[PDB]
């Protein structure tokens, strides 16, 4: 596997898991902004934002809080999946337009 | 429950130095002594002089979260709704009183007869406006 | 929102596609994602460039490190898919393989020309090999590459790049190792002579404007942006897509009252130029794919407590 | 410093946070400058509005709740100022939200009536934006400034 | 000293364009802005690179320690 990529920051994650903070290595605004955009479309998410501690440490912090239907880890996964699917839609659309051009 | 309503007629709509907010001055059509001053995001709710606005202050609507499947509340009856705080009351004369509201900085000053504004307290309140 | 709702509303328009540059619109996509593609195209789409330069001699007027630098800026016409990445934890012997690396050589000596037309200024006729060009980088295939690259020799995308100049007696002699890298690391690896976008201009007129005002108003925007309609004689917007947003209108007092200038917030006009190795569309595809893998690689990593 | 006594002293006596006021006259020496003042005049302007998405993002980008300021282990937000036609928060709410997440929860919000450097005339007729009002920890009126 | 390879801001190759640009000014007798356009330099980023280049190298080259003057 690779365990060093994403980790939970257990000092800002609640007991019920409806709220959590993740630290992702080797990622900046590129993925961070895109991921929070997607996550915030999830109707059970009550809060979400990302931040970059410092421009010199390659680290990305994501915060997710839910209204209690799913856990914070769920929202992260739906967001990641949603993001993947969203790219597919773009790739396919672009392909068709190149063909039809 | 509802604390105050009246139909007001707008005198002035001043954009000041902003371009999304305007200061509105308007007088009641029902009370000769009741007048109003209100900052409005006029990009979301355009207002011109001589408009007639119905203005309601209510304590609740019958904590905040994006609208869901089939949510219904007092907001449905109006065009423009703001949430804010009463922060100052003042005696204007032996007969009349003014209350001051802030909606995240957009200020309202409502002056009127002390019996006409009896229900207003120094709490939070919703503001509802429709054309 | 919902991924299907997005699919139904998302749209692509391809204004112009070419071997070097693409002009196309992404419509109804969020700025965060357009921005992602843009960033990725510039900084994370791999390319091949010279990384290590091995000098055996350089008695030209240009210093080694500087010469090495320019060679690194030369865009090599190489398909990055044809190469694997170098592992930078192995010693130099193990580090560079036929799947890893491409070798270029350069070997020029400058001599004086006897047959120079007396009283000449041109260094082509005064000196032999005075000028050294990128095209002078010879591709030396190693191992399996004689086969793999037999159908596509390694050539700089811009042959006529001036690399160095010499005078009689001076020589350059070097081998360069060229590998995969990304723009975020060093800009020599960026596969674009630039990818950027603009939001589609929105010129909305706040009341009809006609007659001599129409003609006046029309001239505050580039040719073709504002049309004057026959009949109503009033001005209307032909295509905002041609507008440069100079805000010229807002200077003339008579108009500043009657026009708001905005954007269609979710409509991105992309322009992508390739440095020469891959086509624009490939570079854009590769970026849309790169973003997706980030999301996929992350979904599959275990979250350590 | 090379031993715990010196550690304790550098963290509790000579530490930067212990030295907000100067001993000369007892006035502040630490504050923000340049970009940050200009930014404040803009962010706290009446013309400043933010969608749910933006509001939440400004909050998290500056709070750093994964710190020693676990005043809560959940970020608190306000309801929007404009409910309808579209949910919008004001800049002044970003400030109130910040204070709300970093001041002690078992303790009432700050109360301040102050002034800033910009005269009311600069905003337009009837403005009160020169007056800085904090009630129960909420910025209800005025912009924030070098002052 | 010698033509830069890429435009500092664009990334666009510019180093293949010096010798031709001179030939445009010289032979075709164009002005500078017309010639820059003909070589494909559109952004002012890129026009600046060729417009204001000083081929100082041609001075350095006149001192060659490896030939009998
Ligand atoms: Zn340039």
């Amino acid at each position: 596997p690779d365990r060093e990529k994403i980790k939970l920051l257990t000092q800002a994650t609640s007991e019920d898991g409806t709220s959590a903070s993740f630290q992702i290595v080797e990622e900046d605004h590129t993925l961070g902004n895109a991921l929070r955009y997607v996550i915030m479309k999830n109707p059970d998410v009550e809060f979400c934002g990302y931040s970059i501690p410092h421009p010199s440490e390659n680290l990305l912090n994501i915060r997710i809080q839910t209204y209690g239907e799913t856990t914070a880890v769920d929202a992260l996964q739906k967001g990641l999946k949603d993001l993947m699917d969203l790219c597919d839609v773009v790739e396919s659309k672009f392909t068709e337009k190149i063909k039809s051009m | 429950n509802t604390l105050f309503d009246d139909i007001f007629q707008v005198s002035e709509v001043d954009p000041g130095r902003y371009n999304k907010v305007c200061r509105i001055e308007a007088a009641s059509t029902t009370q000769d002594q009741c007048k109003l001053t209100l900052d409005i995001n006029v990009e979301l709710f355009p207002v011109a002089a001589q408009d007639s606005l119905t203005v309601t202050i209510a304590s609740s609507l019958n904590s905040w979260r994006p609208p869901q499947a089939g949510d219904r509340s007092l907001a449905d009856d109006y065009d423009y709704v703001m949430y804010g705080t009463a922060y100052k009351f003042e005696e204007v004369s032996k007969d009349l009183i003014a209350v001051y509201y802030s909606f995240g900085g957009l200020l309202m000053r409502l002056e009127g007869n002390y019996r006409n504004l009896n229900n207003l307290k120094q709490e939070n309140a919703y503001l509802l406006i429709r054309r | 929102w919902n991924v299907e709702k997005f699919k139904k509303d998302f749209e692509v328009n391809i204004s112009s596609l070419d071997a070097r540059e693409a002009n196309f619109d992404l419509i109804n996509i969020d700025t965060s994602i357009a921005n992602a593609f843009r960033r990725i195209m510039i900084s994370e789409v791999p390319s091949v460039a010279a990384e290590y330069v091995y000098f055996f001699n350089n008695t030209s007027v240009i210093q080694d490190e500087v010469l090495a630098h320019r060679i690194g800026l030369v865009p090599l016409k190489v398909d990055p898919d044809m190469l694997t990445w170098v592992d930078s934890n192995l010693p130099d012997d193990e580090k560079f393989t036929d799947e890893n690396t491409i070798v270029l050589s350069l070997n020029v000596k400058c001599t004086r020309n006897p047959d120079a037309p007396k009283g000449s200024t041109d260094p082509k006729e005064l000196y032999n090999n005075a000028h050294v060009y990128a095209r002078d980088l010879k591709f030396e295939p190693q191992g399996r590459q004689s086969t793999t690259f037999a159908d596509c020799p390694v050539v700089p995308a811009d042959p006529d790049i001036l690399l160095a100049k010499l005078r009689p007696g001076q020589e350059i002699s070097l081998k360069a190792h060229c590998i995969l890298g990304i723009g975020g690391d060093h800009a020599k690896f960026s596969p674009v002579s630039t990818a950027s976008y603009r939001l589609l201009p929105q010129i909305n007129i706040l009341q009809p404007i006609k007659g001599e005002s129409a003609r006046r108003f029309q001239k505050c925007f580039p040719p073709g942006v504002i049309g004057i309609d026959e009949g109503s004689d009033e001005a209307y917007v032909k295509d905002a897509r041609k507008d440069t947003v100079s805000r010229e209108v807002l200077r003339y007092e008579e108009f500043a009252d009657k026009v708001k200038l905005g954007r269609v917030r979710n409509h991105f006009i992309f322009n992508v130029e390739s440095a020469g190795a891959m086509t624009p569309e490939e570079i854009f595809f590769k970026s849309v794919r790169i973003l997706k893998n980030k999301a996929e690689y992350l979904k599959n990593c275990p979250i350590t407590q | 410093p090379q031993n715990e006594n010196a550690r304790a002293e550098a963290l509790n006596l000579a530490n930067t946070d212990s030295q907000y006021l100067t001993p000369t006259s007892g006035s502040p020496v630490r504050g923000l400058i340049q970009d940050h003042i200009s930014a404040g005049v803009w962010l706290t302007s009446k013309d400043s509005f933010f969608t749910r998405e933006q509001y939440q993002q400004y909050i998290y980008g500056c709070i750093r709740p994964e710190d020693g300021h676990t005043t809560r282990s959940k970020i608190v937000t306000l309801p929007p100022t404009i409910f309808k036609p579209y949910p919008l928060w004001t800049g002044k709410q970003i400030i109130t939200t910040v204070l709300l997440n970093v001041t002690p929860p078992d303790m009432p919000g700050i109360n301040l009536i102050s002034k800033n450097k910009i005269k009311n005339e600069y905003w337009g007729k009837g403005s009160l934006e020169n007056e800085v009002l904090f009630k129960d920890g909420a910025l209800l009126c005025g912009i924030l400034d070098k002052s | 000293m010698i033509v830069p390879v890429r435009c500092f801001s664009c990334g666009k190759v510019v180093g293949d364009k010096w010798e031709s640009y001179l030939n445009l000014l010289q032979e075709d007798e164009l002005d500078e802005g017309t010639a820059l356009s003909r070589l494909g330099l559109k952004r002012y980023c890129c026009r600046r690179m060729i417009l204001t280049h000083v081929d100082l190298i041609e001075k350095f080259l006149r001192y060659n320690p490896l030939e009998k003057r």
